[PDB]
């Protein structure tokens, strides 16, 4: 749509009068535009870091050109598949590729990272190595993938305002993972059989490998302290996990916000402007290093036109020009409100709309307060007045209850006496019109301006309709030609009426917004309200609409789902090793990753936003993957060899180091930017980035010396008696 | 298995490529919309009664229209709400997944039943039914450098000459105009009407 | 003809906007403001229901009337309010006291 | 009528409101001297013709309040533009009894 | 839809005038709920004889 | 097919667990009624203009 408008406009430009230009206030398009492109930059660039890590470990050109050209193949094919699946390109469907680039560098590493050894076994054979390495690996790849699936898919299975938000990650990754296998059984094998094949340098790892291979096994021996350690690191999470608050999506600086300025009902257009200026000025002067434009509009009600409301589309600079959170919409719009609420006799205020939250997390509750019987406006006002009152006495918990500007304002009745009227020969009709034409406009019919049919209205010159005493100017030809005046068939009397009538679902209503601010739970507030909404006089009902419709509706338990995932992560695993027992060797890693994540997320100022589950499953899962290959090599370097007890674990954890250390470092250094990002779309970057990096390092080493124990702890403790 | 391509490559060195093109194509055309859609469709009839007034707008139009709303598939709620600025807006939030086209249609079948009851002044006024998000897509500033025209001259302009199309265009669900198109305005005067013995009638 | 009105003006509107709920025909009828003509007694006054209708139509009607502090105001201007004009008969006494 | 007397009373105003309508390419329009007004609107490639006839149509529905009573009587109609198709039977009388 | 009808009908009782009952005459929903107990049951029962 | 699974029954048994576990959910959130959509659809026009 925006391409069009802007291009429609175009056709215009060439023809308007002289000095008439289209400026561009608050537009939301370019953020989105820049945003999902500031993400592309990531992928594009992180395929670079990966190319370098795949060097400090492999030290060749064309032997590097192979694993680094895997993710770009896979990813491209994901976009195709996305399209097939009638999906789109957007943040979620992108980070999903980001969080998935791990799952690609690795599956490529793993392969060539293997035909890399076995080249240390056969002297000099390429096709033999690559092929030999396959087979004793191929059925392994097909299984991880057939298992990670489940670490993703059982989300994006609970639906809701949300649900579809996760289904985006889910799909993008469940596939693009699959393509990783097709590349794996097609591109990576060959090609790595086509172009495959410092004493204080190279020697770094290798010297430090045995020292690893040593430290292992010997562990948990003449001090069982280690198998305890887990129940510690575990009891580690669970704590911190309930301490870390949850959130849907992190609000972001789009580069634009707007400012309400609703005065109280009955204000004057001329005053409303006053307020509006000043708001227009404050921004102009003070935060001028940010505020780049201010399209001050007055009379424009967001919930209906009005002489007493208005709006201010404020528009910032390029972000780039605004370093540090002080120059972020949140802060800019923090002080911006402190300054108002001051020198301003009206309820002015600014704020940044919550991205992707067409109602999802607008924090609080709509509580429509309906008139369930033939009650009336007045009564109902009151019944709200009470419900409103109590609301105040319970501030114990965090609240801020209130209505929407339907405050009764003075009306001026004028009661026409049909008798005196027909008494004096006047008709009611002639009067009616006179009333309702001088003082309420009227459109006769359609003149034509410059070949563009336009409207025609008869009404009183302002100056003859501004105070009740003017209703004394109009007289009205009777049937005797005698001009008679209103004060002769009428009489007026001030009173109170309402400038706004709600209704909700056919019954008259009155919206009461409000929240349970930092402290209590959004389900207590409601409970409470429902509680004291059952006092109020007979006839008064209530109901939820909006964020609260969706609260009592759309929360399809995650653990309830994530369990069905355990069952499937296991049945798969077992499925794979044929053992109702071996698989616990790997599942057990789960914690070693989320341990890092549930940290950093606490260290940095972060939440349980999405982008945390995605980087929580990408590790939770990936982690369980490097663990397969280090529990797979046993039961094998054991069941199909001259080795056993620890002899199994031996070259297993020994051969699972170069890979791990490579991938883990391939991914991490790759997610670098994300973590501390510039500022445009940062919100989402930073949150992805801190959750992963600090959840990777925490489960790379802190697992490398840890799966081994598991495996043994596992089956050795199954052959006990 | 891998074997195949291991010996005979240049056959996997093409899959990759084709596969890659598939993503090239599929990118030139994949919708880069903001983020997925999650917002339940909403239609909002919205009439208007010149200088009318709240209780008047609403006992006389809004109750009328609402009563008439039924037989509407997937409909979470509706919520009239209408100002005494002689003006109304009634907005129905249909489920999620609901085909906007059809509700928008749906709704329109009902309301058309009431057209015949509204007061003439609301008919002629224009009455309308819509299918859009409430938040604003974008804003289009129109300024005048020479100061060769005024606020009132620009609201016109714009109207004559630019809404029209805006208003008309796939995508442009609803254009508000931040002013007003011109109109022969007959600012009367009573003393006179009085002198010569005339009335606005 | 007391309860029917209830369900019609009190519950047929939501039922029929409820989920699944197709069409919704009502075994009853909402409350009209029934006004029964008397032939010989209308005659008694030289009056046809035509006249009746005339009255009903100007006695019980709502009338838009504009606002003090109108749409565009004079430079000054402070007071801004609706001017409520004629209006609809909510009771049944009035319907009875209409002036023929 | 005549073109002004029609483009001013109807081609427009109607065409003032074609706004809301989905996948619209362009809308041309004719205002001839016989009181005819055709205002066809070709729409993007494979849009659902049935659903664009709707809106278009359904959106006239709001301008009529505005059309003059001469026109709204004849009724503006809306259809899918084809104006040469399948067969065209003809019915003549070859013994000058029946006129056109 | 039955489960909504009654569910709404539940919302508009709390405010009924002094003494008003909602008999539920003719409803073809208990039948469904049964002619599914039968079959479903004969299924287990099927399973059994086999 | 056999000779696998017969040799390697866990996997097998596993597949049998999944099919069951996967499905059988689809009994706790799958629609219920007497007959599905059986009647053809109909539409009615409705005119109604005084005696």
């Amino acid at each position: 749509t925006a391409a069009a408008i802007r291009a429609e406009l175009a056709k215009m430009e060439p023809f308007f009068p002289s000095g008439l230009k289209i400026v561009y206030p608050y537009d939301t398009t370019p953020f989105v535009k820049i945003s999902i492109h500031e993400v592309v930059k990531t992928l594009v660039e992180a395929i670079i870091l990966v190319f370098l890590v795949m060097y400090l470990f492999l030290q060749n050109f064309r032997a590097t050109l192979i694993p680094t050209i895997a993710v770009p193949v896979v990813l491209l094919g994901t976009f195709a598949v996305l399209a097939a699946f009638g999906f789109s390109i957007n943040t979620l469907t992108m980070f999903g590729m980001v969080l998935a680039i791990g799952l690609l560098v690795d599956d490529a590493i793993v392969v060539v990272e293997n035909v890399e050894r076995v080249m240390a076994e056969e002297g000099l054979p390429p096709k033999e190595a690559t092929r030999k390495s396959m087979g004793q690996i191929q059925g392994a790849l097909v299984g991880i993938a057939m298992v990670l699936s489940a670490v993703f898919v059982p989300m994006a299975f609970f639906g809701g305002s949300t649900g579809a938000i996760y289904r985006q990650f889910s799909i993008t990754i469940v596939s693009a993972m699959a393509l990783s296998v097709l590349v794996a059984l097609i591109l990576t094998p060959a090609l790595c059989a086509t172009m495959l094949k410092f004493g204080w340098f190279n020697r770094m790892f290798e010297k430090s490998t045995h020292h690893y291979t040593d430290s292992v096994g010997g562990i948990l021996r003449s001090t069982g302290r280690y198998l305890v350690l887990y129940l510690i690191i575990v009891v580690g999470m669970a704590y911190l996990f309930v301490r870390l608050p949850s959130s849907f999506l992190p609000d972001e600086d789009q580069g634009v916000f707007m400012t309400m300025v609703q005065l109280p009902a009955g204000a004057t257009q001329e005053r409303t402007q006053k307020v509006l200026n000043e708001v227009t000025h404050y921004y102009l002067t003070k935060e001028k290093n940010n505020v780049e434009s201010v399209f001050a509009v007055n009379g424009f009600g967001f919930a209906g036109r009005g002489q007493n409301t208005g709006i201010a589309f404020v528009s910032l600079k390029d972000w780039a020009d605004r370093p540090g959170e002080e120059n972020k919409v949140e802060a800019i719009t923090m002080r911006a409100t402190r300054a108002f609420s001051q020198i301003k006799d009206a309820m002015v205020f600014a704020f940044n709309l919550p991205a992707i939250v067409e109602l999802g997390t607008a924090t609080g509750f709509d509580f429509e307060l309906i008139d369930q019987a033939g009650l009336g406006h007045e009564k109902l006002t009151q019944a709200r007045n009470q419900l409103l009152a109590e609301a105040a006495k319970h501030p114990d918990m965090l609240t801020s209850v209130r209505p929407n500007g339907l405050e009764d304002t003075p009306q001026f009745k004028i009661d026409i006496d049909q008798e005196k009227a027909q008494a004096l020969g006047v008709s009611i009709n002639d009067i009616n019109t006179t009333l309702g034409a001088a003082w309420g406009g009227s459109y006769v019919n359609d003149f034509i301006d410059r070949g563009r049919v336009k409207k025609v209205y008869v009404m009183s010159e302002a100056k003859y309709r501004m105070l009740p005493d003017d209703i004394g100017d109009w007289y009205v030809r009777a049937a005797d030609g005698q001009m008679v005046p209103f004060s002769a068939f009428s009489s007026s009397r001030w009173e109170y009426g309402s400038p706004r009538l709600e209704r909700y679902n056919g019954l008259p209503s009155m919206e009461i917004l409000g929240q349970a601010a930092p402290g209590k739970s959004t389900g207590e507030a409601m409970e409470l309200m429902e509680q004291l909404a059952s006092k109020l006089p007979t006839g008064v009902g209530y109901d939820w609409t909006g964020m609260s419709y969706q609260e009592r509706l759309s929360g399809n338990q995650a653990p309830s789902l994530y369990a069905i995932s355990l069952i499937v992560v296991f049945l798969c695993l077992a499925a794979l090793y044929e053992s109702w027992s071996i698989p616990f060797s790997v599942m057990l890693v789960v914690p070693l990753g989320v341990i890092g994540a549930l940290l950093a997320a606490t260290f940095r100022g972060l939440t349980n936003d999405v982008y945390f589950q995605v980087g929580l499953l990408t590790t939770i899962g990936l982690s369980a993957k490097n663990a397969i290959l280090i529990v797979e090599f046993a039961k094998d370097l054991m069941d199909k060899e001259g080795k056993g007890l620890i002899e199994a674990t031996l070259d297993a954890v020994r051969m699972r180091l170069r890979p791990i250390l490579m991938t883990s470092l391939a991914f991490i250094l790759g997610v670098m930017p994300l973590v501390i990002s510039t500022g445009a779309g940062s919100g989402a970057q930073n949150a992805v980035g801190t959750g992963v990096m600090g959840g990777m390092v925490t489960a790379t080493v802190l697992a490398i010396f840890f799966v081994p124990v598991f495996f043994v702890v596992v089956r050795r403790r199954f052959s006990r008696k | 298995m891998p074997n195949f391509f291991i010996d005979r490559p240049i056959f996997a060195w093409v899959i990759a490529i084709i596969i890659m093109l598939a993503g090239g194509l599929a990118i030139l055309k994949l919708p880069v919309a903001q983020y997925p859609t999650i917002a339940p469709p909403a239609v909002t009839i919205s009439a208007s009664y010149p200088g009318a007034d709240a209780k008047t707008v609403q006992d006389t139009v809004t109750q009328v229209i609402e009563q008439n709303m039924n037989g509407i598939d997937n409909l979470m709620y509706m919520s009239s709400n209408s100002d005494s600025t002689g003006t109304v807006q009634i907005t129905l939030t249909f489920e999620s997944g609901t085909d906007a086209d059809i509700a928008q249609v749906q709704v329109q079948n009902k309301l058309q039943l009431a057209m015949p009851l509204l007061p003439q002044e609301v008919q002629q006024q224009g009455v309308s039914v819509e299918k859009s998000s409430s938040s604003f897509l974008m804003v289009v500033g129109v300024i005048n450098t020479d100061g060769t025209m005024t606020q009132e001259d620009i609201s016109d302009y714009v109207a004559a000459n630019m809404k029209d199309a805006i208003s008309r265009t796939s995508g442009v669900g609803d254009v508000q105009l931040f002013g007003s198109q011109y109109a022969m305005r007959i600012w009367m005067n009573p003393n006179e009407l009085n002198k010569f013995q005339l009335t606005p009638v | 003809e007391d309860i029917s009105d209830y369900v019609a003006a009190n519950m047929k509107d939501a039922i029929s906007r409820t989920s699944g709920v197709g069409d919704v025909q009502l075994f009853g009828s909402q409350y009209a403001m029934r006004i029964w003509m008397n032939p010989n007694e209308l005659n008694k006054f030289q009056l046809t229901p035509v006249d009746v209708i005339t009255a009903i139509k100007a006695q019980n009607a709502q009338v838009a009337a504009g606002q003090l502090g109108g749409t565009p105001p004079v430079k000054g201007q402070q007071l801004n309010a609706s001017i409520i004009a004629q209006t609809r008969l909510t009771s049944t006494e009035e319907f009875g006291k209409i002036l023929l």
